[PDB]
């Protein structure tokens, strides 16, 4: 009886920045999917071709968590053929996603007083990422046309920004964690079952 | 490049840098106004540093993209709101010049002292001695040396600042391209937007003029009522066909007639309605009221407050030692924090301010969709018309026997309601030929058709003419009367008191009429009419993305202003005060003077 990690990746101390997002590999265990009881007021369970109940009675052969923390807002982001500042520059889920995507507000754990500027997104690229694609470049935006040359210069953007978060926040600016729970099916063993 | 799309990304860093920095202005604000502080005036003031130092760089930076090479017209109306500054324009030695002089006429003002000659040990300040003399008092004399005071110790001192005041003002306006500084106050009223909601700044003058004239004849009406009864109490000084003595009129200047409510009240022998007693009765506190505030805008479809705003917010003085000025104020602070300040009693006061101060609340949450640059009202008058606009329905007798503050018994007398109607006929509609008088004063002088030999040689010929009021004491041009007003004082333009009343009677004829209200406007209540707060959303969550016309008339249905709502409300009392004054002189005779 070898328990998946979820303890890990859900009761993590500190979460990921959006653009920087992390995944943890998951395989060769029993996934018990009954452990999340809400762990925040307002909270989210979503999920793409599969059906959450009776999820642990299936069998797959990788199951690949995707975790970071966005604002209440950009939630409905973390979706298939959705677009906007999240889905398009920071984290992408394809149009065929299947899978689950939980949310819940961490306003008590990541808001503070003299704002937390920890968490951070990519606010400028040139084009969408491809789905499930992870981009964690720091080269300058040039929004121009004169060469953005490493730093000072007009039209020139550092692509990363910050979010600030203050408890005080409204919900929709509040930080919400998101784990992105992506199932991989290519049948033979599936070596993940949890009963 | 296409320069637009430069300045969108331009736009999409500064929504960023900007929305943030000006919350840490309004939290500093918070901290000090709901904890009076050495300390905390400090980090206020530091913070709000911070906050105009970065706009004012930004500015530079949106200055670099030619205004006429966009097509998007939201992106044309950010770049255009970080524009236009003010005073920084004028040479350095004229820009401290202009500021020591405002410095100068706010302190005089705010200190000016003024002593009784029978009692040279007794001088009063404005607040709270003059105050109280100008609002309570019946004696003539006693309110004529008020009067005469505090127009020739205050605005005599404020005469030769005001003089180099208009100079200056005028100066910094002509270095913007505006004509005078009376034109530079009317560019809150611009808008260049599509097709025919453009709105020119020469066009105030005339819709302004054109809504009074419609407006004097209900005014002449409420005069002559107010002058016949004012002749039973000062027979010796009341002309029956001329101007009312200006220090007779409720308050310092006469702005509202508010307080002659005692002496003009049509049926003394019905008490106006108040349901404070009700609810003590049923041991309200303030979060009911608010819940009840909360209740109604959610009858009509407009969403719930946020949980924050319950946390958050100062709905009762604290009883913590915490030092805070009793002002109610709503708070929009932004991402996502909105909050209200007040001192909340158990009163039909602080219950109707509370729906008022929540109205504003819903118009900051409706545009918060809005880029930050474009989040306030159409106008200057767009906020305080919506706040009124909840108190109207908020006291209509329907409402309150919904609530449970009335009887489900109630008889309303037609006495009862035309008290209410005089009442609210000496605030409303008594300060607009003061409100409109004034500020065309202040236009005119500014044109500079008003010479400063004629200075208070037009002023009293405009408030014989205009408003119907009368110097007690011939004042010559050592006087400045106009800038014995707190307004005039303190550089702040006065036409918003004009148009927001208005506004608001166009807002709740037209909310009315959609919730198909029948009967008198005045009765009307919009509560449960979700159809009333679509109509209301419409206009709410534009903000100023959209020109104040188009805003306008997404609610009302025209362009412009209509004073036709607001004489629809006071229909019952026209009626009723042309019957009381078929035997009184309607009008006045500027020739007449209490001095003659
Ligand atoms: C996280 O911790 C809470 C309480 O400490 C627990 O109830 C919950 O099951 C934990 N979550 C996971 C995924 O183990
Ligand atoms: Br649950
Ligand atoms: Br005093
Ligand atoms: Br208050
Ligand atoms: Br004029
Ligand atoms: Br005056
Ligand atoms: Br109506
Ligand atoms: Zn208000």
């Amino acid at each position: 009886t070898n328990l998946c990690p979820f303890d890990e990746v859900f009761n993590a101390t500190r979460f990921a920045s959006v653009y920087a997002w992390n995944r943890k590999r998951i395989s060769n265990c029993v996934a018990d999917y009954s452990v999340l009881y809400n762990l925040a007021p307002f909270f989210t369970f979503k999920c793409y071709g599969v059906s959450p109940t009776k999820l642990n009675d299936l069998c797959f052969t990788n199951v690949y968590a995707d975790s970071f923390v966005i604002r209440g807002d950009e939630v409905r982001q973390i979706a298939p053929g959705q677009t906007g500042n999240i889905a398009d520059y920071n984290y992408k889920l394809p149009d065929d996603f299947t899978g689950c995507v939980i949310a819940w507000n961490s306003n008590k754990l990541d808001s503070k007083v003299s704002g937390n500027y920890n968490y951070l997104y990519r606010l400028f690229r040139k084009s969408n990422l491809k789905p499930f694609e992870r981009d964690i470049s720091t080269e300058i935006y040039q929004a121009g046309n004169k060469p953005c040359n490493g730093v000072a210069g007009f039209n020139c953007y550092f692509p990363l920004r910050s979010y600030s978060f203050r408890p005080t926040y409204g919900v929709g600016h509040q930080p919400y964690r998101v784990v992105v729970l992506s199932f991989e099916l290519l049948h033979a063993p599936a070596t993940v079952c949890g009963p | 490049s296409t320069t637009e799309d430069l300045a969108k990304t331009f736009l999409e860093k500064f929504n960023s840098e900007a929305e943030e920095l000006s919350h840490q202005s309004s939290l500093a604000s918070w901290s000090y106004n709901t904890n009076i502080t050495d300390e905390n005036v400090q980090k206020m003031n530091e913070a709000g540093a911070r906050w105009s130092a970065f706009y004012e760089e930004q500015c530079k930076l949106a200055k670099t993209y030619p205004l006429e090479e966009i097509q998007n017209l939201t992106v044309k109306r950010q770049l255009q709101a970080l524009q236009q500054s003010g005073s920084s324009v004028l040479s350095a030695d004229k820009s401290k010049r202009l500021n020591e002089i405002l410095n100068t006429m706010s302190t005089i003002y705010s200190t000016g002292k003024v002593c009784n000659p029978s009692n040279p040990q007794e001088c009063l300040l404005l607040e709270p001695g003059l105050d109280a003399i100008m609002e309570n008092s019946k004696d003539y004399n006693q309110r004529l040396w008020a009067w005469e005071g505090w127009r020739s110790e205050v605005g005599k001192q404020l005469r030769p600042l005001y003089e180099e005041y208009v100079v200056l003002k005028n100066e910094m306006a002509r270095a913007n391209n505006y004509e005078d500084y009376g034109d530079y106050w009317r560019g809150d009223y611009e808008a260049e937007g599509p097709s025919g909601y453009d709105y020119s700044r020469d066009q105030l003058i005339e819709d302004v003029e054109r809504t009074f004239a419609e407006i004097k004849p209900l005014y002449e009406h409420l005069h002559a009522y107010v002058r016949a009864k004012l002749m039973d109490t000062y027979p010796s000084h009341i002309n029956p066909t001329g101007c009312l003595p200006a220090h007779l009129l409720g308050d310092m200047w006469g702005r509202f007639w508010t307080n002659l409510y005692s002496l003009t009240v049509p049926f003394g022998q019905k008490p106006n309605i108040d349901v404070t007693d009700a609810m003590v009765d049923q041991s309200w506190d303030a979060k009911r009221i608010f819940e009840e505030a909360e209740k109604f805008f959610v009858s009509v479809g407009l969403p719930n407050m946020t949980q924050g705003f319950w946390e958050n917010s100062m709905l009762t003085e604290p009883g913590d030692g915490r030092k805070v000025v009793c002002h109610p104020t709503a708070w929009d602070l932004g991402k996502g924090d909105f909050r209200i300040k007040m001192c909340t009693k158990v009163t039909m006061d602080d219950f109707l301010t509370a729906h008022h101060e929540m109205g504003h609340i819903q118009y900051d949450m409706a545009y918060a969709v809005q880029p930050y640059l474009l989040r306030n009202g159409a106008n200057e008058g767009f906020h305080e018309a919506v706040g009124e606009i909840m108190s109207l329905s908020a006291a209509t007798p329907n409402h309150l026997k919904a609530i449970g503050l009335l009887p489900p018994d109630f008889y309303e007398d037609s006495e009862t309601e035309i008290n209410f109607l005089l009442k609210q006929a000496l605030t409303i509609v008594g300060t607009l030929p003061f409100t409109y008088m004034l500020e065309k004063w202040r236009w005119m002088v500014f044109k500079g058709e008003i010479p400063k030999e004629e200075w208070m040689k037009k002023w009293w010929e405009m408030k014989r003419e205009i408003v119907g009021v009368v110097e007690p004491v011939p004042h010559d041009e050592t006087y400045c009367d106009p800038a014995a007003l707190f307004h005039v004082a303190n550089d702040y333009s006065f036409i918003r008191y004009y148009t927001r009343t208005i506004y608001q009677f166009q807002f709740q004829e037209a909310l009315c009429q959609t919730a198909k209200h029948e009967g008198p406007l005045h009765k009307c209540d919009i509560s449960n009419s979700t159809e009333a707060g679509q109509k209301l959303l419409q206009m709410l969550s534009l903000g100023k993305s959209e020109p104040w016309t188009l805003a306008l008339e997404r609610i009302v249905g025209v362009k412009n202003m209509d004073v036709r709502p607001l004489l629809n409300y006071f229909e019952p009392l026209f009626t009723w005060l042309k019957d009381q004054n078929k035997n009184s002189f309607v009008g006045w005779s500027t020739n007449w003077s209490p001095y003659a």
